[PDB]
């Protein structure tokens, strides 16, 4: 389903474009994974997410 | 005037205290009054004031217990002051000396401080001694906790906590810290200048404030081994009265 | 008399009647000072359906009364 | 104070307080004397043994047995101290006025209000050890709702402490009700506004300790179905991910915060709330198992100081950066390498929040055991702020589910009916009775010996008006 | 005219709807500001879920009052 990445509180905060900013990240005048660095994700008090891109176990 | 001599008194009440009527008239006190009574060792009690004219002008009459509690024998010198801001007790929780209650069946409470407090207004104070003469028995007893602190008068509807374990006696003498100079001698010299710097900067600060000094931390104590220095400074301590540490 | 009057909601009002005075005094008190038709009010008290035909003196209702305000509608 | 601190908190800590959990052992086959006298394996085993609890796979030594062990480490007895206060919880704010002869912070600092670096370790001692969840329907209610929308919850927990023998002077905390705060609950998260949600619960905690229960945590649900028919949700929390993100930690670190535990060996006389957090997202397998979990201590104060917050990478807590009113020193997590040697990592850019947690066990309990439920209940009148769903507290829905049974009797019943926490709270909302009514209610609802308070209540007025306007309500 | 309305998702909105007009009218307010259609949504007050038929004199809705939402297809 979408709520793998990409659903209800992933587009109305950039999850994919915060990743995609740290990425980028230089002043210079889509897909969403772990091969990086983590950036700063800030939320007020009283908003918890859960949209993080589930990983599953070892298999 | 308040330097009352010190006496065996005939009653054996713990929060009694006789006084001649000329030493009554001088401080203004009154029978039945509640005063602050200052001995050694900054020991401290709460006596309630009974005129009694048998005794000489300026002694007054206290009991056995009064006088261990405060630490000074027959002959010395208490100093008393009106105690008017004394509250009732709210709670008091006291236990028994083990060894005073070895043989005793049934409730102790009950036996003994039931009658003793109740319509009697007892002023009693933390870390004080009481005696209880019940039936055939003798019982001593500690203040281990009043409420409002530190001391306030047992009334009536005052509630008494004597649920818990024992007290053993040893615990007073083995352990009897509060030596004052009495316990130390042949050191008059070293012992004045251990005063002379340690006393006048915390007893009386202002002294230092009028002259205009920062008067001196530090004090280094040296010699043989097993001279006392522990025990002096120790003594000191007591003596002053402050928070050793 | 003084009463206290609290509606379904929970507003609370203080009233003033004579015991023996018929309740309808009352209820029509009420009315006019909310607009609420004399149907449209149900007083309770002690879950009793109390009634314009009468008066506090038989309900033994006296000073420092509280009562509760209902319509009859449906419910609250 | 010339002793020990004067001051009161629960009773559990008192009674704790009281015992020495020594664990008396037998003449081991490597002794060598006689009967009497003891060497040094036939000696008592302290309650806080390493060995002990690893031998028997507890993890974390049971918070009062720490404090028996800071006790005996030191303030011996009669003489060599005035009892120097053994516990104090950490505390990483810049002293604003320690004034060697510099200025305040902002501009001037010397090396005496210097925050020192910072050490980040896993803690050892768990202040609340066991969650215990009286009846599975409070839990399988709180479920029910997501199963019926689809979106997330999140929820408080009320309950009490009590002694758990299973592990040396430890702790367990019973929950008997759960109650959910109004939250614009999504898919992928919940929103929820912290002013109102707070003014509402403090009515709601002062009525809950009018009966007797009291705040001890937070539960929401991490759930997401699978696409298997029957019910399945995968595992996204396990060791290979990250356990609580960083967000969830941050959101416990500030509730513990909030409810500090009051203790009587501390200069404060406050030390490491008791408030578990527990979190439902199902085991490997298809399961809803739950979990519980609780922010070590100097994440508590790592907190308050800010310095922390969330990041993009799930399982790691991003850093801030130093400015006025906020001074943030260096970091250090150190762990233990696979040749058993402590290593010290820098993480300024991010570290794990692994070293920010203690693990809890959840269970429930024996069902053949005696039952000290305060509630049966948890089937019947709606939840409160399930708005969303076609739940909706009312007058028509109180006289369809307690008006056949209270207009004409079983006592057994009325009381089955009557011992429900959100009715409760609901007919309170309802302010028909009085506050002594209310108070008899209440002692009727949840208290054994509750015959002749249940027939003063139904004899009074209020109750009777009650009805009244009951039979009145369609 | 001035009412306040608790919302499903937990919030209250103030609306301004005349005392003189059906209840109805106030749903299709709602629920054009809001896009939730009123064919499911139910009114409650005092727990007296209001009956679509009768507007508010009926009720004697005071100024500034309150009711709640929710939803039922
Ligand atoms: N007036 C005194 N002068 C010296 N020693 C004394 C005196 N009175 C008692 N003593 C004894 O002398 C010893 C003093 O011990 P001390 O040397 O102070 O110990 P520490 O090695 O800790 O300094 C104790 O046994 C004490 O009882
Ligand atoms: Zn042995
Ligand atoms: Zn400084």
């Amino acid at each position: 389903p979408s709520v793998l990445g990409q659903g209800s509180m992933s587009t109305r905060i950039d999850y994919a474009g915060i990743a995609n900013s740290s990425r980028n990240k230089l002043s210079k005048f889509m897909k969403i994974t772990f091969d990086g660095e983590p950036a700063k994700l800030d939320l007020p008090e009283g908003q918890l997410f859960f949209g993080f891109p589930m990983v599953l176990p070892k298999e | 005037d308040n330097m009352l001599l010190v006496d065996d008194a005939i009653n054996d009440d713990n929060s009694v205290i006789a006084i001649n009527s000329n030493t009554m008239d001088k401080l203004e006190l009154f029978r039945g009054d509640t005063v602050l009574v200052k001995g050694k060792k900054r020991k401290d009690t709460v006596l309630i004031v009974l005129i009694d004219d048998e005794l000489e002008d300026g002694a007054c009459r206290i009991n056995r217990v009064v006088r261990n509690n405060l630490r000074i024998r027959l002959g010395d010198l208490v100093t008393i002051h009106p105690c008017p801001d004394i509250k009732y007790a709210t709670r008091i929780s006291v236990l028994p000396i083990a060894d005073t209650i070895e043989g005793i069946t049934g409730n102790l409470f009950d036996v003994f401080l039931k009658p003793y407090f109740v319509e009697a207004y007892r002023p009693v104070r933390k870390g004080d001694h009481f005696v209880v003469r019940g039936g055939m028995r003798q019982v001593e007893f500690k203040v281990v906790d009043v409420e409002p602190e530190e001391y306030a008068v047992v009334a009536q509807d005052t509630i008494i906590h004597w649920e818990g374990e024992p007290i053993n006696r040893e615990d007073e003498e083995n352990n009897m810290n509060e030596v004052g100079y009495d316990d130390i001698g042949g050191c008059r010299k070293q012992m004045a200048q251990i005063r002379e710097m340690v006393e006048l900067p915390l007893r009386h600060p202002q002294l230092f404030k009028a002259i205009g000094i920062k008067p001196p931390r530090g004090v280094l104590m040296y010699g043989p081994p097993g001279t006392g220095k522990t025990l002096m400074a120790r003594a000191v301590a007591n003596e002053t009265g402050a928070f050793f540490f | 008399m003084q009463i206290f009057v609290k509606t379904l909601t929970g507003k609370t009002i203080t009233l003033e009647v004579e015991s023996s005075d018929t309740i309808d005094n009352v209820k029509s008190k009420i009315q006019d000072k909310e607009g609420i038709p004399p149907d449209q009010q149900r007083l309770i008290f002690a879950g009793k359906q109390l009634e314009d035909g009468r008066t506090l003196s038989d309900y033994n209702i006296q000073k420092e009364s509280t009562l509760h305000l209902v319509l009859r509608l449906r419910g609250g | 104070r010339y002793g020990p601190l004067r001051i009161k908190e629960l009773a559990v800590d008192e009674e704790l307080e009281k015992e020495d959990g020594l664990i008396p052992r037998q003449k081991s086959k490597l002794c060598k004397h006689g009967d009497r006298g003891m060497c040094e394996y036939c000696s008592p085993l302290p309650p806080w043994d390493k060995e002990y609890h690893e031998k028997n796979k507890i993890k974390h030594i049971s918070f009062h047995s720490y404090l028996k062990k800071l006790n005996e480490n030191a303030n011996k007895k009669e003489n060599g101290s005035s009892y120097i206060s053994p516990l104090s919880e950490p505390d990483f704010r810049i002293n604003k006025r320690c004034h060697n002869g510099h200025e305040p912070w902002p501009r001037g600092i010397c090396s005496k209000c210097q925050p020192s670096a910072i050490t980040l370790q896993q803690q050892e001692f768990r202040m609340v050890d066991h969650v215990e969840f009286q009846k599975s329907e409070i839990i399988n209610e709180f479920i029910q709702a997501w199963r019926y929308t689809g979106m997330q919850r999140f929820g408080y927990m009320y309950g009490s402490y009590s002694k758990y023998d299973n592990t040396p002077l430890g702790i367990k905390a019973v929950v008997e009700a759960i109650y959910e705060p109004p939250q614009h609950d999504e898919q992928d998260g919940l929103t929820m506004d912290v002013e109102q949600v707070k003014n509402e619960m403090l009515q709601i905690d002062r009525q809950a300790q009018e009966m007797g229960l009291s705040r001890i945590g937070l539960i929401f649900t991490d759930l997401s179905d699978a696409g298997a028919g029957d019910g399945s949700v995968f595992c996204k929390r396990h060791k290979d991910s990250f356990f609580l993100s960083s967000l969830e930690v941050i959101m416990a670190a500030r509730h513990q915060t909030r409810h500090p535990n009051v203790s009587k060996y501390s200069e404060q006389g406050f030390f490491s709330s008791k408030f578990v957090t527990c979190v439902i997202s199902g085991n490997l397998e298809g399961e809803i198992d739950i979990s519980s979990y609780q922010v070590s201590t100097e994440a508590e104060a790592l907190v308050t100081a800010d310095m922390i917050s969330g990041s993009t990478f799930p399982s790691m807590a991003y850093i801030n950066d130093t400015t006025d009113e906020r001074y943030v020193p260096e970091i250090f997590y150190m762990k233990s390498n696979e040749y058993g040697i402590t290593v010290k990592e820098n993480a300024k850019p991010a570290f794990p929040v692994d070293y920010l947690l203690v693990t809890l066990t959840h269970g429930f309990p024996n069902t053949d055991t005696e039952t000290n439920s305060k509630f049966v209940s948890s089937t019947g009148f709606p939840w409160s702020n399930r708005q969303a769903m076609g739940q909706s507290q009312d007058y028509q829905e109180l006289k369809k589910y307690l008006f056949n049974v209270a207009s004409s009797g079983d006592f057994n019943l009325l009381h089955e009916k009557i011992s429900n926490f959100h009715l409760l709270l609901y007919i309170n909302s309802l302010q028909i009775l009085s506050p002594d009514e209310w108070k008899l209610l209440i002692e009727s609802a949840v208290k054994n010996e509750w015959e002749e308070s249940l027939l003063k209540l139904v004899s009074s007025a209020g109750w009777q008006t009650l009805v009244m306007i009951l039979q009145e309500s369609g």
